Parts: structure tokens; C-alpha cells; sequence
């Protein structure tokens, strides 16, 4: 398998963005 | 620290471990009864 930030951050002029989750994939992996 | 707002990395859960055994088994030798409250609209 809009603005964002990885890790550097970047923004778009369209006023859109996506927020990160509280629990990252690694944290989930630990649960499973 | 006197208190203040602090940041931290969250814990996922309690740190616990049980040894594996192919020879022994653990079983309860007592019990208790408790009541849980649940609400729904
Ligand atoms: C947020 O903005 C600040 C300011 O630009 C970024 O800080 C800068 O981070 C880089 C990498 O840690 C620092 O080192 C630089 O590496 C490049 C690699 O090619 C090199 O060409 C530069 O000369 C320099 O060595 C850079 O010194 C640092 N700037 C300051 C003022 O500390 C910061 O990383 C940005 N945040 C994120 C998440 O990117
Ligand atoms: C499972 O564990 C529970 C406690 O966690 C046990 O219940 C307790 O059993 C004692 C009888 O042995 C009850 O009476 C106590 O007797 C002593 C004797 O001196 C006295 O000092 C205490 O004040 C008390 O009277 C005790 O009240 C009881 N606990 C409760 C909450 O009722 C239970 O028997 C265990 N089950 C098995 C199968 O071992």
C-alpha cells in the first residue's frame, strides 16, 4: 500500500493539511 | 519537579513477561467477583 511533514515540513497555498496520528506504526506493531 | 507542564513519550502498557514452559502449567487457586458499570445513550 495538502501540507504535511515527515521525520522536513512543507505547506501548500490551498490551506489544506493532514495531521499525524497519536500512535505511529511502530507503536501498533508493538501491540500486535 | 512545585509542578509544571511536561512532555513525555507515552507508555504503551505495563512491562511484564512470563517464562514459557512446555512442562509446567499455571492455574488459579482462588477467585473473586466484581461489578462493572457500563452506560450507553
Ligand atoms: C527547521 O529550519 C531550520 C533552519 O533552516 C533547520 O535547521 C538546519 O538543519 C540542518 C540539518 O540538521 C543543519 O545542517 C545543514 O545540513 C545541510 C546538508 O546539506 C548543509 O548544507 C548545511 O550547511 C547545514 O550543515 C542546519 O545547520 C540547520 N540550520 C540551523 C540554523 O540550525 C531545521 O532542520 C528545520 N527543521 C526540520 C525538521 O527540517
Ligand atoms: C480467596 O482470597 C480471599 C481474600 O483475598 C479469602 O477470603 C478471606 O478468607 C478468610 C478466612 O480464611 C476471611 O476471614 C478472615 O479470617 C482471619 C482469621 O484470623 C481474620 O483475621 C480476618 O479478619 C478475617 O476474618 C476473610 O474475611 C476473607 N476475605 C474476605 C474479603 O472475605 C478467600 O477465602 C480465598 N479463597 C480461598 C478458596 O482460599
Amino acid at each position: 500500500v495538502y501540507g504535511e511533514c515527515l521525520g522536513i515540513c512543507a505547506q501548500k497555498f490551498n490551506g489544506l493539511t493532514v495531521l499525524p496520528p497519536l500512535l505511529t506504526d511502530d507503536m501498533i506493531a508493538a501491540y500486535t | 519537579v512545585q509542578k509544571s507542564i511536561v512532555a513525555y513519550t507515552m507508555s504503551l502498557g505495563a512491562d511484564s513477561s512470563i517464562a514459557y514452559s512446555n512442562n509446567t502449567i499455571a492455574i488459579p487457586t482462588n477467585f473473586s467477583i466484581s461489578i462493572t458499570t457500563e452506560v450507553m445513550p
